């Protein structure tokens, strides 16, 4: 994330960082309940990466986290690797995640609802601070942004912009290589709920331009039957 | 789900 | 690729393309013999994705072509989607190409091959023409450039150059999105041979910027094993 | 391998 601030420790309990068998990070993910975790289908992720959950400092010699093996990746079918559309992986946990006070779940919206345009919402991870950098950073970041319609997310990307993808950013901050399959959440009735997938963007990471996320409304259908069938 | 027992603090709102 | 220019119809019998079911072209691929295409890993094929061999004008349905089901994907286990270091993957096919005037294979390099800076190499494919364009060009474009030494494509990348990578370009002209795992090709010993793959670059394709491809010479030993054993 | 029966011509080369 590009002028983002570090978060509080533990205060966005879902997110998980996935990392190859070396604990490098790669991208981000979501916790949606004990065994799943929703992320990006372009992070490519496999069964011999991990999830990492309840981590902070990636630099900390001691945090309790907790390393979970991937039993099963799920990526949706109409992922298209040249539009990037459907942008999504469900990673079905080998062994459960225990929830405490740093590690539980994000709400999923239901395919009605509905995010208005202007609304402030928020993105974490630990990718990029700035597309020149060599590594990404120790501890977790967040940056708020608000939400823009398709029609304004067109005037930057032209047709490029899906139903199944949302805008956010562009107001100074930007999320950047190694966020994707993050998280955007906006408050819902008290509760933060999942609307975006950090999906992709500009390769300098621009913050005057918006970043594009994965649509969760459009795609929590298919989410809900994997789940049932799996 | 949802609601993080340990509180966000953000700038921005 | 920007500023390319059609090529001779048939002249480049190794590109693939890689598509949906519904003729969507995503991706670029070369034949390494008849039952094994060589593209790259952030491509993120699958087994319901299609290799047509022998296009040219993928807007004309009146083209003899050959369009391959693929029975394996090899991606291979060092792929890291955050750095794009190791962009590259196998298919196997489950029926073999029939090699014809327009269809047949390009020749794989040994590890200890050297290919100097400053060589005039080609690269091929049907990927964007303009960033801003909407969709891929029909016809498959060809621009000749020059390879970088890694030193020098540091000038403009940094540390994001890893061994496994080989740069070329920033002449004029570039590769684009779309144009992924296709060939970057230079003549050695009288044959034209496989030294890179499409991999990554600036997302505006800007022609004064070098593309960034995956080194063959140092995967191919990843690929003959790989061949070796299935 | 790497000859092509249908000669490619490239005005960069
Ligand atoms: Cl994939």
């Amino acid at each position: 994330i590009v002028n983002g601030e570090e978060a509080v420790p533990g205060s966005w309990p879902w997110q998980v960082s996935l990392q190859d068998k070396t604990g490098f990070h790669f991208c981000g993910g979501s916790l949606i309940n004990e065994n799943w975790v929703v992320t990006a289908a372009h992070c490519g992720v496999t069964t011999s990466d991990v999830v990492v959950a309840g981590e902070f400092d990636q630099g900390s010699s001691s945090e309790k986290i907790q390393k979970l093996k991937i039993a099963k990746v799920f990526k949706n079918s109409k992922y298209n690797s040249l539009t990037i559309n459907n942008d999504i992986t469900l990673l079905k946990l080998s062994t459960a995640a225990s929830f405490s006070q740093t590690v539980s779940a994000v709400c999923l919206p239901s395919a009605s609802d509905d995010f208005a345009a202007g609304t402030t919402c928020v993105t974490t991870g630990w990718g990029l601070t700035r597309y020149t950098n060599a590594n990404t950073p120790d501890r977790l970041q967040q940056a708020s942004l608000p939400l823009l319609s398709n029609t304004n997310c067109k005037k930057y990307w032209g047709t490029k912009i899906k139903d199944a993808m949302i805008c956010a950013g562009a107001s100074g901050v930007s999320s950047c290589m190694g966020d994707s399959g993050g998280p955007l959440v906006c408050k819902k009735n008290g509760a933060w709920t999942l609307v975006g997938i950090v999906s992709w963007g500009s390769s300098t990471c621009s913050t005057s331009t918006p970043g594009v996320y994965a649509r969760v409304t459009a795609l929590v259908n298919w989410v809900q039957q994997t789940l049932a069938a799996n | 789900c949802g609601v993080p027992a340990i509180q966000p603090v953000l700038s921005g709102l």
